[PDB]
RNA sequence: GCUAAACCUAGCCCCAAACCCCACCUUACUACCAGACAACCUUAGCCAAACCAUUUACAUAAAGUAUAGGCGAUAGAAAUUGAUGGCGCAAUAGAUAUAGUACCGCAAGGGAAAGAUGAAAAACCAAGCAUAAUAUAGCAAGGACUA
RNA sequence: GCUACCUAAGAACAGCUAAAAGAGCACACCCGUCUAUGUAGCAAAAUAGUGGGAAGAUUUAUAGGUAGAGGCGACAAACCUA
RNA sequence: CCUCCGCAUAAGCCUGCGUCAGAUACUGACAAUUAACAGCCCAAUAUCUACAAUCAACCAACAAGUCAUUAUUACCCUCACUGUCAACCCAACACAGGCAUGCUCAUAAGGAAAGGUUAAAAAAAGUAAAAGGAACUCGGCAAAUCUUACCCC
């Protein structure tokens, strides 16, 4: 594990912040929130 | 199916259980009819001394002087046992002084050791 | 003796003698009712009943009438934190019947703090009337 | 119907996978050597 | 266990001054210290008492451990934990004076103080549950100090309450005392 | 008598029983062979009594009074055994020059490992003993690869240990 | 949650320890010393890649050639397998051919 | 543990922001 | 003891020690500087002075020494307070409990100057090895029964009954006890 | 606010240097009886040749040269020349390893997981839920709107 | 250590009809015809009923043997640790 | 109320419902299975050993069968060792399966189909059924009875 990602929290949050006002798991799960947020944008 | 447990006489069929022992040294032999002949000379005879009048209790008084450990060596034993006689007879055939050419013929042969403990 | 090579005996040879015995035995309280003349011992596994008889008759001058032995299996069921079985050692149990009508019964063996006791006596448990109010203050 | 193919018997166990049989042939000696190299707590059965 | 617990106090008072001869104890104290003054003690004892109670007010356990003994600190702090105490010494009616002194070796001095103080103890929620924040009350007490005889000092060890002591101030809240919680087979007597 | 298996009746139940010091090897070396022989049985009787006490204490779920004297007795017996062994070894070296009481030989087992085979006592010669002849004291060529593999495993373990020791030493030096 | 909740212990680096201070010294040993020593002779490391560079296959081949006889049995077997696999990959797979 | 300092520092800043939001200062 | 066993105030074999360090613990090892046995200069009973923390400057007596962690426990010094005997109802009694101190935090005290001193293990012709204070010289000295029914008297214990001879214990005891054996040990084969 | 989250060192990787009491082959870990019985003997195949069948690798420079080769895939010399740690891992990583243990398999054999207080214990964040079920209509959002 | 076959030396087979029987009915025992249930089941092939054999080419306990370019096979390309 | 059972030996397993104390048929400690039963045998060298078993008697056999010593030389003088527990083994399980033998042939031994309620559908097992009696169905499968005759292989 020479190089590992340490910003993944913030990378996820950059999308979850726009997904916070959705319904269901689309506002919590990145795998779903990213799709919903892309559609919203 | 158990490989990590020790192999004992409690495991196996009747033949295995009868054949395996627990380390006890043999006392005799078996003859026709499974009759066991016990040899008296094969039974260890405990040579227990007479303790009457013995003054050495198991423990030692704490008010005893401490002395440096000097493990006995062959040289020390020779000096303390044979050297005086050698000196006396030199001033004035090692069997006379004590050397035994061969252990054979002795009840207690030092090597190969033929006595217990 | 144990953990020692026994000098091999050939017919007509000298008697086997042990001078510094290596066997150490325990006199144990029987776990079940036994006859008055029976004594229970825990023995090294390499000791025969003949060896025990000679041991008792020579070292302790105990007149032995009969000796029986059995190999008690120690439990291997217990397991440590690593799930590895802990083996309770197996041990030999010898039942020795005394001679000359002699009887044996196991003897009844087993027939700062001041400050702690003083403070416990001076506890002065809380009074219900006080309703949890601390009692130190004299007002 | 199946599953109970192991009918335990110490005679067969020791005569099939014992130390003596393993050392009898060079192949079994190499089996024991492989177990020793791997560090097995049970070289034979 | 080669090491043993090194206590800094004693379980309790040696001889209780039964409230309404000790020069040997004074001699022992003086032979151990060589700079002690019985006549000057009462002022120091009063200062120690006031400082210890102010430390209780401010929840200063570090200073409490220096101003009171280990047999005193739990008695002062256990029941006051999780509550605020507003204690204040307003005046001393009559001057404090030593009464009784007795003595690896500890020396205990009993000092009778008839002073005037204030109390206000509040709950976890800041609800008054004892005393008045301003009204002063006259308190007569017998504080037993103790000292350990190299780096020891004089610290409050106990407070002797006379059997004839007037009843303490009543509590604000009412109390219920349950009777015998009888089992079905049992009957009330 | 069986009473010798138990401590003194007065000592029975005592929380602590005072005991002297364990015999030292130097102290025992001054005693004669007969004296050591008698002291061995004295200590054996004491050891039997103490083991009886230990087992009875375990049965009663109580601590054994003064457990240290059992260790003292064991140490005394070990010292006596060591003194006797030293005397026997010195005599054997003087009379025969052999440093081991039991005959043996360095032999290569079936696995190629060099072992010290300790000779056993037999009534017939080795060339006639059937079981001994079944036993093999030589390694065939196929064992060389496994010998090399075991050597390399040992070398790897040793290298890991040494490298770890050096790393820990460097960390300690940096810390202090 | 793959983020630590506390700052890691401060990492202090001594920029002027002996190693960093004297780093690079004698890199010009050749040009400034009558070319008695080549700078590659200042390289301390594995015997088979002192003053030499190459891809993984070349490095493995060089290692086997130079220290193969001194390698452990399983390490040498692994090196042989790696050389085989690297040969196959480099000579039979890739976008360009 | 993942080696690095900058992600941890950013998360500490975010934790401070969340703490302030949950318990705003007077 | 298990590898990387964490030595604590409790002895390594007590009930409290077993409770604190069961066989399955894998705590991080404590980093302790490697003070050699010939460099250790703090001993039980030595008067020392505390340099850091609460009670700094105060001088006490070393009561315990945990060498495995470079620890000296100064009796009645560097003390916190803990409850002993606290049960479900009783609050227990407050007790002053010492905390271990490092030999770097603790310095020995001159026997007469009563001040902290730096120490050296200087050899002396009489006192082959002994501590010597550096700033002011002077040597710091190293500080510090009725026979029962089963205890040998001193004279009996020290009696030299051993007469060296070329005889084994077995044959010597045979001669002493009078056992007579005429059978010759037949030779056996060893292999 | 619960599940939980985190953590730093246990160790490991690559190099350099340097060569490394008793019992037990009988049913191993079994004190104690006539043996006779003794080891050596080309790797193959996958795969590439787009099949497959001959064939297909197992210091520097000369040189990928001379040569070999269903002369094709590919193989391939010699003469001659001269030759002191870490821009490593840090508990799904690094050894499989806390261990070749547990466990699995008759056996050969396969093969894990994990731990985190302190100087002393003789002191706010994933998912999932709950706080707090739900209101007509619909890829659950966007434009919005006072809502 | 299952299974196919074999080797050694063992064991079991009630009762009735018949009569020295690879005979009949029929237990134990072996097998598994048909139905139902089950189908992540009690079971990685079972249960209940029903049924074939059950003094023989029978069934079966123990130990041993034949090993994969092979073994074994009353050939079902069967069986050889699901 | 059930009883397939059950009790032993063998094989297998290895302390796996004994006591105490803690927890919440578990954990820790303590105890235990005692040889007469069984296993563990035999000094050589030669030399003997045609005539089953079946109640062994008639008989009948075929597949032709488990059951024996002498001669000389040696040799007695001295009862060890090991299994002994259990609710148990092989099936990943407290698995409706597998599991040899001797007695018990329904038991003297061993066990409990119902956690409580209600009494819907559908489903499983069983019992009874007016008149009819295969009209069902691929087929009398199943169930009920005890039931003839003819073909193919
Ligand atoms: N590259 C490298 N250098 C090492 C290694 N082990 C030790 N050294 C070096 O060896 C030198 C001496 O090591 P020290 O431990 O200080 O001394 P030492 O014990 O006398 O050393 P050795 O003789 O190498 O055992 C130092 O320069 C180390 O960096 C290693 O594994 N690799
Ligand atoms: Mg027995
Ligand atoms: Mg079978
Ligand atoms: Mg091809
Ligand atoms: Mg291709
Ligand atoms: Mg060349
Ligand atoms: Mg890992
Ligand atoms: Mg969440
Ligand atoms: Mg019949
Ligand atoms: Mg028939
Ligand atoms: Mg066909
Ligand atoms: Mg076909
Ligand atoms: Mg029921
Ligand atoms: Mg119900
Ligand atoms: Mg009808
Ligand atoms: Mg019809
Ligand atoms: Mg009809
Ligand atoms: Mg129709
Ligand atoms: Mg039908």
């Amino acid at each position: 594990l020479r190089n590992r990602v340490t910003d993944r929290y913030f990378r996820i949050q950059e999308v979850l912040k726009h997904a916070r006002h959705f319904r269901g798991r689309k506002n919590r799960c990145y795998r779903l929130a990213v799709r919903t947020v892309i559609r919203a944008f | 199916a158990d490989r990590m447990s020790k192999w004992t006489s409690k495991r196996g069929p009747r033949s295995f259980r009868g054949r395996k022992g627990r380390g006890a040294k043999g006392i005799g032999f078996l003859t026709s009819g499974w009759r066991f002949v016990q040899i008296k000379e094969m039974v260890p005879e405990f040579v227990v001394p007479d303790l009457t009048g013995f003054k050495l209790k198991p423990y030692v008084s704490y008010l005893a002087p401490e002395s440096e450990e000097t493990p006995l060596t062959a040289a020390q034993l020779f000096s303390e046992a044979v050297a005086p006689a050698i000196e006396k007879d030199f001033k004035d055939n090692l069997e006379k002084y004590g050397f035994e050419p061969t252990q054979e013929g002795k009840l207690f042969q030092l090597y190969p050791r033929n006595f217990l403990r | 003796a144990r953990n020692v090579v026994y000098p091999l005996y050939r017919l007509g040879g000298p008697q086997l003698r042990v001078f510094r015995t290596n066997f150490f035995i325990q006199l144990v309280r029987p776990g079940v009712a036994q006859p008055e003349d029976t004594v229970q011992f825990r023995i090294p596994m390499e000791m025969t009943r003949v060896d025990l008889r000679n041991y008792l008759e020579g070292i302790y001058n105990v007149p032995v009438a009969a000796v029986r032995t059995r190999v008690q299996h120690g439990s291997n069921k217990r397991r440590d934190h690593r799930n590895v079985r802990i083996k309770k050692p197996d041990y030999k149990v010898a039942y020795v019947q005394l001679a000359h009508g002699q009887t044996f019964t196991f003897p009844d063996l087993f027939p700062l703090y001041s400050m702690l006791e003083e403070e416990r006596q001076q506890r002065q448990s809380s009074d219900p009337r006080r309703g949890g109010v601390p009692s130190w203050f004299g007002l | 119907a199946r599953g109970n193919e192991y009918q335990p018997s110490n005679i067969k166990r020791k005569n099939k996978h014992g130390w003596v049989r393993r050392l009898s042939t060079p192949a079994g000696v190499q089996v024991i050597l492989r177990r020793m190299l791997k560090g097995r707590k049970s070289l034979s059965h | 266990s080669d090491r043993s617990i090194h206590l800094a106090c004693t379980a309790g008072i040696f001889d209780a001054y039964v409230p309404p001869a000790s020069q040997v104890s004074i001699r022992r104290i003086k032979d151990y210290d060589a700079n002690f003054k019985i006549k000057d003690f009462p002022e120091k004892a009063k200062d120690i008492f006031i400082e210890a109670h102010l430390c209780l007010n401010n929840s200063d356990h570090d200073r409490l451990h220096t101003l009171v003994t280990e047999h005193c600190f739990p008695d002062m702090t256990w029941d006051i934990k999780y509550k605020t105490v507003r204690w204040s010494f307003v005046e001393s009616l009559e001057p404090s004076h030593v009464v009784q002194v007795r003595c690896n070796v500890y020396g205990q001095i009993t000092v009778r103080m008839h002073t005037r103080q204030t109390l206000a103890i509040y709950d976890r929620f800041g609800r008054l549950m004892y005393g008045q924040e301003d009204v002063p009350k006259d308190v007569l007490e017998y504080v037993v100090f103790e000292k350990q005889l190299p780096y020891g000092s004089w610290r409050m060890h106990t407070k002797i309450v006379p059997p004839w002591a007037p009843p303490k101030q009543p509590i604000l809240k009412t109390v219920m005392i349950p009777g015998p919680q009888l089992k079905p087979e049992e009957e009330y007597e | 008598g069986l009473e010798e298996f138990f401590d003194d009746p007065k000592n029975w139940g005592q929380e602590k029983v005072k005991s002297g010091a364990a015999w030292t090897c130097q102290q025992l070396r001054n005693k004669s062979n007969e004296d050591l022989h008698k002291l061995w049985y004295v200590l054996l009787k004491e050891r039997n009594m103490l083991l009886t006490l230990e087992q009875e204490a375990k049965r009663q779920r109580l601590p054994m009074p003064s457990p240290e004297r059992l260790d003292k007795v064991v140490d005394s017996m070990d010292a006596l055994d060591k003194v006797v062994q030293e005397r026997e070894d010195a005599l054997r070296l003087l009379q025969t020059g052999q440093e081991r009481a039991r005959p043996g030989a360095w032999r290569r087992d079936i696995f190629g490992r060099i072992i010290w085979h300790k000779f056993k006592q037999w009534v017939i010669p080795w060339h006639l003993n059937k079981r001994y002849n079944r036993k093999r004291f030589f390694a065939l060529p196929y064992v060389d690869h496994f010998l090399r593999l075991e050597r390399e495993k040992r070398a790897r373990i040793k290298a890991r240990k040494e490298n770890l020791e050096r790393k820990k030493a460097k960390i300690l030096l940096k810390k202090f | 949650i793959g983020i630590r909740l506390t700052l890691p212990p401060p990492k202090v680096v001594d920029r002027w320890n002996e190693k960093r201070a004297m780093f690079g010294v004698y890199d010009n040993i050749g040009i400034l010393g009558n070319f008695e020593k080549h700078p590659k002779e200042l390289i301390r490391g594995p015997i088979w890649l002192r003053g030499w560079k190459g891809n993984e296959l070349q490095r493995c081949i060089r290692k086997r050639k130079m220290v193969g006889s001194r390698m452990f049995a399983d390490d040498l077997h692994n090196l042989n397998k790696r050389i085989r696999y690297l040969y196959k990959h480099f000579n039979r797979h890739g976008k360009f051919r | 543990v993942k080696k690095g300092f900058r992600a941890a520092f950013r998360f500490q800043k975010e934790l401070e922001r969340q703490r302030l939001l949950r318990c705003p200062p007077p | 003891l298990p590898p990387h066993y964490r030595y604590g105030m409790s002895p390594p074999g007590s009930v409290a020690d077993k409770r604190k360090n069961p066989p399955w613990i894998r705590r991080r090892p404590v980093v302790v500087e490697p003070i050699s046995d010939e460099d250790w200069y703090l001993f039980c009973g030595d008067t020392v002075e505390i340099l850091e923390g609460k009670d700094a400057g105060k001088q006490g007596k070393v009561v315990q020494v945990i060498r495995q962690r470079n620890w000296v426990v100064v009796g009645g010094l560097n003390t916190h307070y803990r409850y002993i005997g606290k049960t479900m109802d009783y609050r227990g009694t407050m007790i002053p409990s010492e905390a271990p101190l490092l030999h770097r935090q603790v310095k020995l005290v001159d026997p007469m100057d009563r001040k902290p001193t730096e120490i050296e293990w200087r050899f002396t012709e009489a006192g082959e090895r002994v501590r010597v204070s550096t700033r002011s010289g002077r040597i710091i000295p190293k500080p510090e029964w009725i026979d029962g029914p089963k205890d040998t008297s001193v004279e009996d214990a020290l009696e030299r009954t051993y007469v060296p001879c070329l005889k084994t214990l077995q044959e010597e005891v045979m001669e002493a006890m009078g056992i007579k054996e005429t059978r010759k040990y037949k030779k056996v084969y060893w292999y």
